[PDB]
RNA sequence: UGUGGAUUGUCCUUGGACAAUGGUAGGAGAGCGUUCUAAGGGCGUUGAAGCAUGAUCGUAAGGACAUGUGGAGCGCUUAG
RNA sequence: UGACCGAUAGUGAACCAGUACCGUGAGGGAAAGGUGAAAAGCACCCCGGAAGGGGAGUGAAAUAGAACCUGAAACCGUGUGCUUACAAGUAGUCAGAGCCCGUUAAUGGGUGAUGGCGUGCCUUUUGUAGAAUGAACCGGCGAGUUACGAUUUGAUGCAAGGUUAAGCAGUAAAUGUGGAGCCGUAGCGAAAGCGAGUCUGAAUAGGGCGUUUAGUAUUUGGUCGUAGACCCGAAACCAG
RNA sequence: GGACGACAUUAGACGAAUCAUCUGGAAAGAUGAAUCAAAGAAGGUAAUAAUCCUGUAGUCGAAAAUGUUGUCUCUCUUGA
């Protein structure tokens, strides 16, 4: 509108709250801290897991498991996602990158049959399961690996 | 949507050139974000105070902890003292942020519009002055009858018309590309050139 | 933007100084006495703002009750009879009635003499 | 500057929303009957994840 | 209890209601004023800001208007 | 150049500043701006030894005369309306004669012979009129802030998608361009691994966590983390 | 290791054109009519000045200086 009669957008901004400015506020004198002890004092309170001198909760429990540096994870697909283009063939992780229906193949492309594929186009990935193959031999797709 | 294009009276090609830039429903709450982001990047964060530790002196305590019957002190330089000491006062920082590009687009396109629908926007054919001739450019804004505030807009790097009608009081001259939400929403008439009118209707189509 | 305190602080000051006019010693020229007992004024007026309702109450029965002796009665007995002849009037225009016409206030008594 | 993580909760895995945590008295304390032994399944962490969920908040 | 008024939450779906309204540590909501910026429109040697006095106005923080002193700047509306 | 300060602020220092002053020495370290447009800075007369006054004169102004723009409180005085020497008092407040007034004009204002009721304020406490703590009075200054992260709520844009970083050509324009990356769309298991299911293990059986999918970018409020982290205050430790 | 210039930058250059009334101790104010503008940033002038000073936009740059060094030679050579 006018620079001179502009308005935001109803209960968009708020007011901030100022503590200690009063006793009609509410928020004043102790300002919500309480009286005493070492959560009123200045920079004060325990560190975020203290239990007070008792054992704490990550401390009695074991840990379990390596971590295995070298692992491969591959973009999942779903079946719902190849039926955007009909009577397609030849879906590659090249075609599927710049499809907008795939992205950063981590390290490969595997297929899991989440759905009904609807159509006969042929497929071509890098490894599928036992049901997404089976969905691509109904159709008629010659899906190599 | 059927624009009439204009010189010094004489009207030339009507250009019919106005689909979802201009005639559209404009948003009240992406303009005010606009504006207020536009003028946010304007400002230079350059204040600061000194604190309890960049004070001269102060490094000795002034009498005894207690049998002295005075309150007790520990340094010179208090924030309490007069000497002085800030405790919590303004620093260096900037005041700018960024929005989604989507956004951006949304409110250019919502303050022409509201323009279009004021009655307030002219489609001009190309102009050329010689030399930047600031009397030339007066008796020009008097033929077109408008109002005190306008921003002629620019096609390229037009030095006849940047140099030329800069110091008169109410009047802004800039190029489609550097379009902004502030100075559209400052003036209250529009004089686009034709050929800069189908510009910005690519780059925010 | 540094806003320096000024103008705001005196004149909020200067409206408690002017509220205890009459004071006796420095409680109409000192602001920290001052405000004390304009703080204490104010809690007074609202506690006695309900004690007049009493004792303008009491006054009245006892003018009734000393306008009642001398036709040989009582208040409580004069209430009573007075009750019992199914008449409204309040404390305050009885004693005004014998206050003022005496006549019309010896009549009533003996309209709540016969009623008992 | 970044928030750091406590690296000794080497002992949850995130589950959708929650966390798992492991079996105490888990080793080398088996002077026990079998019935006691065998009950080594998994347990979430209690309502007690709201002293603790700032502290594994990039383990996801 | 009678008579007039204030706020709520309800209710009915425009004012009669229905109920309700002590309060510390605390939680939630709606406001007043101070300094600076932007836009629009204003006031001022025919006397601005400040200061002094007054029996005035708003449910509170507060806001106007005359009069004296003073001799150059300062309000208002919307937002930050 | 500035949504930086404007003489207790900003440099310790706008002026006689590292100067008065303080210590054997290393060293510590203040207070203090403003007549007027122009000195035209009171010629002359009167009182006094002088200081300073009262006239006069200069000026728009002399209650602008170097204690020199404006001049607020505490504090100190002079005149004047009503009231006070039989009285027991957190000094007020409610009712109320008499004697004087006359406004922002309203069931107005000042003073107070008598009557009823009434043990200041802050902090700390199971509890304070307390003989528990703090303040002689007045004015000025004096305490939840910012940067980067995490989580939740409101608002808006797009939606199975959402969005950019450092850069580069620009009013130090913060709008264009920039697809390294980040979150989500699929989980389960110590892993290899399999996958709408998976691990369990002798068991597809019974169970655990999943499946019926709405998220994401920027901003607003609440709280938290790393920094001194709401403000002031120690005995003491180490280096030169 | 230095002759060779041209140019981006650091003093100084010239630097557009206002009168009249009113109130005043004095107007830049009000009011009325004008006129420059690659200069309507800012300060002074007996009050608030784009046209009374100081400048500013921009023009010579500058008796130079190097900074981008754009450029000829000069000793820089023998390698396959």
């Amino acid at each position: 509108m006018k620079l001179h009669e502009l308005k935001p957008a109803e209960g968009s901004r708020k007011e901030r709250n100022r503590v200690g400015r009063g006793v009609a506020t509410g928020n004043g004198k102790t300002s919500g801290r309480g009286h005493k002890g070492q959560k009123a004092r200045s920079g004060g309170g325990v560190r975020p897991g203290f239990e007070g001198g008792q054992l704490p909760l990550f401390r009695r429990l074991p840990k379990r498991g390596f971590t295995n540096i070298n692992r491969k994870e591959y973009a999942i697909v779903n079946l719902d996602q190849l039926n955007k283009f009909e009577d397609g063939t030849e879906v590659t992780p090249a075609l599927l990158v710049e499809s907008g229906v795939v992205k950063n193949e981590k390290s490969g492309i595997k297929i899991l049959g989440n759905g009904s594929l609807d159509k006969k186009l042929t497929v071509k990935a890098h490894k599928f399961s036992a049901s997404a193959a089976e969905a691509i031999d109904a159709k008629g797709g010659a899906h190599e690996v | 949507n059927y624009d009439v294009l204009k010189l010094d009276g004489t009207k030339s090609g009507s250009i019919e050139l106005s689909d979802a830039v201009f005639g559209i429903e404009p948003n009240n709450s992406v303009l005010f974000e606009a504006i207020n982001l536009q003028r946010a990047s304007l400002r230079q964060g350059t204040h600061a105070v000194k604190n309890r530790s960049a004070v001269s002196g102060g490094g000795r305590k002034p009498w005894k902890q207690k049998g002295t019957g005075r309150a007790r002190q520990g340094t010179i330089r208090a924030p309490q003292w007069r000497g002085g000491g800030i405790v919590f006062g303004p620093t260096p920082r900037s005041y700018a942020y960024k929005m989604p590009k989507k956004m951006r687009r949304l409110a250019l396109r919502s303050a022409l519009s509201f323009k279009a629908q004021e009655n307030g926007l002219t489609v001009v054919d190309a102009f050329n002055f010689e030399a930047p001739k600031t009397k030339e450019f007066k008796n020009v804004l008097s033929t077109l009858e408008q109002p005190k505030k306008v921003l002629v807009v620019t096609e390229n790097e037009d030095v006849n018309v940047e140099l030329s009608a800069r110091n008169i009081p109410g009047v802004q001259v800039t190029t489609a590309q550097g379009l902004n939400v502030l100075d559209i929403t400052n003036a209250d008439s529009l004089v686009i050139t034709e050929a800069a009118a189908k510009k910005v209707e690519e780059v925010l189509g | 933007p540094r806003v320096k305190g000024g103008t705001v602080t005196r004149a909020r000051r200067k409206k408690t100084i002017k509220l205890a006019k009459g004071y006796f010693g420095s409680k109409h020229t000192l602001y920290k006495v001052a405000k004390q007992q304009v703080m204490k004024s104010g809690q007074y007026a609202f506690r006695d703002r309900r004690q007049r309702k009493r004792d303008f109450r009491k006054l009245w029965i006892t003018r009734i009750n000393a306008a009642a002796r001398q036709h040989e009665m009582s208040y409580s007995r004069l209430m009573n009879g007075l009750k019992k002849a199914g008449i409204d009037i309040n404390r305050k225009m009885l004693s005004e009635i014998a206050i003022s016409d005496e006549k019309a206030f010896a009549q009533l008594v003996t309209k709540a003499k016969d009623a008992l | 500057p970044k928030m750091k993580t406590h690296r000794g909760a080497a002992k949850r895995v995130k589950r959708t929303a929650s966390g798992q945590l492991k079996r105490s008295r888990a080793f080398t304390s088996h002077l026990f009957a079998n019935k006691s032994t065998k009950q080594k399944r998994q347990l979430r962490k209690a309502r007690l994840v709201s002293k603790s969920d700032m502290k594994r908040v990039k383990q996801l």
